[PDB]
Formats: structure tokens, C-alpha cells, sequence
């Protein structure tokens, strides 16, 4: 019994304004002396598993990643502390998003005692200070759920596949830090729709978003490659997650070989 | 439980 | 400034979540409200309620929403520094209980509350705790939404959120009946209750338990059925044994209200959350055609 | 009228 219509256009406009303001610095990893895109990929892939173990929302995962990228945009971090940043970020995202955030002792457990409770809580404080408590960031997930409304009737397989593709974008900072969440969501939605039904990004969405199919192309080219190469990627947690029936096992679907485009 |  | 720069004047408040002082900045003279949050009692770090309250208040800059001036975060303590307003609407109502709040002021306050709420909803924020003690008035005729500790950023479309939210008297029927989804309509219900309460000088539905709350609503608005509220008989907490009461005429419920006021109130109290009036649509209601901004008598 | 607390998990 959901109702969204009166303020729905305003919300989409507002989120489009805030994604610009909440965007991490695209080039930040070249300025990190000790950490790399590969370490970040390992971290995010682990957070996916943590979210599954604790039955956390997909939104919580997307927020945690936004917090991490913004923190690393202004703070140099040694490789041995990167998991501490990630853990505090996931705790904060859980507190923001979840009805039931896991307790700190559980986050300590899930790192296998790599860090103490004191450290996790001190890191929480630092992340809050560095982000100036601005935690309500737009995510690819928030844009996806709004886009899904343009399918009547809903297609649950398209939605699952779109979420899967959107989640895969979290892992690889290069290329995906270059694109805003609304644009990634648009590429993921189209690619998912096309794969499942053979249809294309709808005019209603082109109007609402201002993105033509053409303007999705560069991101779409990337996402299609990512999709094709997913079974070969060093990080596998998202594929494993989306093999489940709750996701209609969409990670087992074969990508289209070419894009009509 | 994993140390990265 | 920082903590040594505030002089505590008086304790003005407490609530489930926080301890509030009236205080003054010793350097600039500015009077503030300090909401103190205890981390030491907290071995779970910063409370989810504070995180949401701060992050969301920082996004909401509107004349009808209380302003957060500063946040002082120490290892042991978290202070939110707010602009200070004269009093909350509960204390005003109590002081007005014998005389009544003049109709033009009631209309002004509701209009302003709707402006603040519409802004929240357009910013994807549900307040979820609207009641008179969470609303603040100044000496110039302004009223503002406050106390965002229960607030949440919501998704389009929504998913299941915390079942235990609004203070009982102000709680919407879709929550009482256990719906897995609720949204902006819950805040409109609360405001409808508060509107009626300003008019009659007493709480509209002063329930002492969840069933008593539900039955007080049914006795006033009639027991809902599939016709007024499709799906109602399938809600998790609905029972077919609920007594079936007929709806009362609003002339009995809110005697002082004119035709326009009764029309607006009935739309704010609509059973079906999908047909309940939005804050934005309410602002366009004929009731507000004459709206002014009188000064309250304090 | 006191603001409600989140019910305990489980
Ligand atoms: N900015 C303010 N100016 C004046 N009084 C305030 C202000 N903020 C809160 N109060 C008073 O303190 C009480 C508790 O504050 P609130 O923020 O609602 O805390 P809680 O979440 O614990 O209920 C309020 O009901 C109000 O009467
Ligand atoms: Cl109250
Ligand atoms: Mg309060
Ligand atoms: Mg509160």
C-alpha cells in the first residue's frame, strides 16, 4: 500500500542536486600513498559479504561505500587501517539506514578481532567529523527504485538484474567514480531491461532524468563490459549473492553479447 | 570473520 | 563557541531521547537551546537517533523548521545547539485552555506547520513524531517543526520502516493496524489531530493503549470497512470482531470549525493513507484563503 | 504522551 506521487518529482529533483554535493573526488586514489583501487575492491567485496551475513539492506551497502569514498577523498589511510575505515562506515550506514543496526561488538567480531571496540568507536567519531555528519547521500539504489516505477506492471527480474549491475559498479572505482549515481542507475536499468525483455530506456525516464539513451552510452559501454567479465573478476561476492532465488538468480543470466545502440 |  | 562558552540558564525539557537546556553564549550573548546526548551511557557509540536528527536537520533549511546552529561532539558527549524559541505548542495550549486560541492564530499555525511539513516531504524526510510538545512557537507568531530524533529519510517507493514511531495519541490507523508500509500520510494524520486539539482545547484521541486508541478513532470516524478503506480487513492487526461504530458528524467533533475547516480536517483524517490529503494539497485548501500571521498572547 | 521506543529485536 505505497503512495509516492505528490512530492515524488520534488524528491527526484532534490536527489539530483544532492548527488553532486555528496560526490567523492574522482581522482582521489592517485593521491593515496599506500592504498589502491584493488584494495578498495577487496574492501567493498567484503562489505557485500558482511551485509549478507547480517541481512542488511542493499541501501546500507551503497551508503557505506559513499562514506568510504568521501572519507578517502580527504584522508590518507595506510593499508592496515583501510578495513577499520570500512567497518566504521558500515556501522554508520547501518545506524542511518537499518531498523536494527548490528551492535559494535558484532562488527568487531566480523573483522576477526583485527581492531578493538575502542578503535571502531574512535573511527566512527573521525568519520562523522570528516563527513561533518552529512550522511544522507543519494545512492545508485535510491535512483533505481524510482526508475523501477516506470515499469507497469513491475518486472521483478529486471529489478533484480538492475540492482546486481548497480552493485557491481561499487567494486571498481575505475571507471565508476567518474559517473554520478543517477547516471549509473540509468545505465544499469537500461541494460537490465534490455537483457530481460529486449526493451530500451523509456521516454518517460528520458524526460524525467534528462538522460537520452545516447547520453547513457559511455557508462553503458563500461557496465556491459563489467557484466560480460563478471565471472572472471577477482571479486565474487556480488555474483554469489545474486545467484539466490530471492534475486531470481539473475547473476546466472547470460549478458547480451552486443548492445543494440 | 575475516582480517583483510 | 565551544562548551566553556555556554552558560546554562535553565533545564527546559527532556524527552525519551534527550536533555535540553536554555543556555547563553557567554561571548556573543546569543540565547540557545542545548540538547545534550550522553555517549558514555552509550557503549554503542553515537545513537542512530542523533545521527539521523543531525544529518537531516542540516538538510532542512526552512522558516518553519527549527535551526540547528552547531554540533559539539566530544568523546563522552554530544551537544546539538539549536536556536531558542519561547515555548512549545503544548505549553501554549495549556495556558490557552480556559480562553481558547483565537481562530486566526489556529489557522496561521496550521498553515505554517503544513509549509514546514511539505518541505520535509519534498526533501524525502518523514518526521514521525509530530505532537504539540515537538512544535515550537516564538513571540512573533511563528511556529516551527522540532524534535527530528525519530525522523527518517525515505525511499521512493518506501519499504518497511520502524513499527514503533509516533506518540500514541497522534498515531495513524495504518500503523495501529500493523501495515508493513507507511509514508508521509502518517505525518498528516498527526497534524490533523493537532489541528482538532487547538480547536477544542483537548486531545482528539487520548488513547491509553493501542486497542483503546484504535477504538477511540473508530468511535469518532466510524469503523472502517473495505469500502472506505480497501484492504483494511486484511491488515495484520485487524480483527473482524472489532465493534462497528457509525461515523459522527463533525459538528459534534469540532463544533467551533466552519465548513472549510471541517472539510480540511476530514481530509487530513481520511482512513485510507493513499487518499489522505498531502501537505502540499492541504496548503491549497479554501480554509487558508484568508490566512494572516497574528501575534500570540504570551 | 511519551515518544515510543524501538521494540527489541526478535
Ligand atoms: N529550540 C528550542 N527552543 C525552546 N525549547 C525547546 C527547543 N528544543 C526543545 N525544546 C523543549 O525541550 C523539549 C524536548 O526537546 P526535544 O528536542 O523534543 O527532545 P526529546 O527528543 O527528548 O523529546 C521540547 O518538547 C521543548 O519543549
Ligand atoms: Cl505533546
Ligand atoms: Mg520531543
Ligand atoms: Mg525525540
Amino acid at each position: 500500500s505505497n503512495e509516492v506521487p505528490d512530492y515524488q518529482e520534488d524528491i527526484h529533483t532534490y536527489l539530483r542536486e544532492m548527488e553532486v554535493k555528496c560526490k567523492p573526488k574522482v581522482g582521489y586514489m592517485k593521491r593515496q600513498p599506500d592504498i589502491t583501487n584493488s584494495m578498495r575492491a577487496i574492501l567493498v567485496d567484503w562489505l557485500v559479504e558482511v551485509g549478507e551475513e547480517y541481512k542488511l539492506q542493499n541501501e546500507t551497502l551503497h551508503l557505506a561505500v559513499n562514506y568510504i569514498d568521501r572519507f578517502l577523498s580527504s584522508m590518507s589511510v595506510l593499508r592496515g587501517k583501510l578495513q577499520l575505515v570500512g567497518t566504521a562506515a558500515m556501522l554508520l550506514a547501518s545506524k542511518f539506514e537499518e531498523i536494527y543496526p548490528p551492535e559494535v561488538a558484532e562488527f568487531v567480531y566480523i573483522t576477526d578481532d583485527t581492531y578493538s571496540k575502542k578503535q571502531v568507536l574512535r573511527m566512527e567519531h573521525l568519520v562523522l567529523k570528516v563527513l561533518a555528519f552529512d550522511l544522507a547521500a543519494p545512492t545508485v539504489n535510491q535512483f533505481l527504485t524510482q526508475y523501477f516505477l516506470h515499469l507497469q506492471p513491475a518486472n521483478c527480474k529486471v529489478e533484480s538484474l538492475a540492482m546486481f549491475l548497480g552493485e557491481l559498479s561499487l567494486i571498481d572505482a575505475d571507471p565508476y567514480l567518474k559517473y554520478l549515481p543517477s547516471l549509473i542507475a540509468g545505465a544499469a536499468f537500461h541494460l537490465a531491461l534490455y537483457t530481460v525483455t529486449g526493451q530500451s530506456w523509456p521516454e518517460s525516464l528520458a524526460q524525467q532524468t534528462g538522460y537520452t539513451l545516447e547520453s547513457l552510452k559511455p557508462c553503458l559501454v563500461d557496465l556491459h563490459q563489467t557484466y560480460l567479465k563478471a565471472p572472471q573478476h577477482a571479486q565474487q561476492s556480488i555474483r554469489e549473492k545474486y545467484k539466490h532465488s530471492k534475486y531470481h538468480s539473475v547473476s546466472l543470466l547470460n549478458p547480451p553479447e552486443t548492445l543494440s545502440v | 570473520a575475516k582480517k583483510l | 563557541g565551544h562548551m566553556e562558552n555556554f552558560q546554562k540558564v535553565e533545564k527546559i525539557g527532556e524527552g525519551t531521547y534527550g536533555v535540553v537546556y536554555k543556555a547563553r553564549n557567554k561571548l556573543t550573548g546569543e540565547v540557545v537551546a542545548l540538547k545534550k546526548i550522553r555517549l558514555d551511557t552509550e557503549t554503542e557509540g553515537v545513537p542512530s537517533t542523533a545521527i539521523r536528527e543531525i544529518s537531516l536537520l542540516k538538510e532542512l533549511n526552512h522558516p518553519n523548521i527549527v535551526k540547528l546552529l552547531d554540533v559539539i561532539h566530544t568523546e563522552n558527549k554530544l551537544y546539538l545547539v539549536f536556536e531558542f524559541l519561547h515555548q512549545d505548542l503544548k505549553k501554549f495550549m495549556d495556558a490557552s485552555a480556559l480562553t481558547g486560541i483565537p481562530l486566526p492564530l489556529i489557522k496561521s499555525y496550521l498553515f505554517q506547520l503544513l509549509q514546514g511539513l511539505a518541505f520535509c516531504h519534498s526533501h524525502r524526510v518523514l518526521h514521525r513524531d509530530l505532537k504539540p510538545q515537538n512544535l515550537l512557537i516564538n513571540t512573533e507568531g511563528a511556529i516551527k517543526l522540532a524534535d527530528f530524533g525519530l525522523a527518517r529519510a525515505f525511499g521512493v517507493p518506501v519499504r518497511t520502516y520502524t513499527h514503533e514511531v509516533v506518540t500514541l495519541w497522534y498515531r495513524a490507523p495504518e500503523i495501529l493496524l500493523g501495515c508493513k508500509y507507511y509514508s508521509t500520510a502518517v505525518d498528516i494524520w498527526s497534524l490533523g489531530c493537532i489541528f482538532a486539539e487547538m480547536v477544542t482545547r483537548r486531545a482528539l484521541f487520548p488513547g491509553d493503549s493501542e486497542i483503546d486508541q484504535l477504538f477511540r478513532i473508530f468511535r469518532t470516524l466510524g469503523t472502517p470497512d473495505e469500502v472506505v478503506w480497501p484492504g483494511v480487513t486484511s491488515m495484520p492487526d485487524y480483527k473482524p470482531s472489532f465493534p462497528k461504530w457509525a461515523r459522527q458528524d463533525f459538528s459534534k467533533v469540532v463544533p467551533p470549525l466552519d465548513e472549510d475547516g471541517r472539510s480540511l480536517l476530514s481530509q487530513m483524517l481520511h482512513y485510507d493513507p493513499n487518499k489522505r490529503i498531502s501537505a502540499k494539497a492541504a496548503l491549497a485548501h479554501p480554509f487558508f484563503q484568508d490566512v494572516t500571521k497574528p501575534v500570540p498572547h504570551l
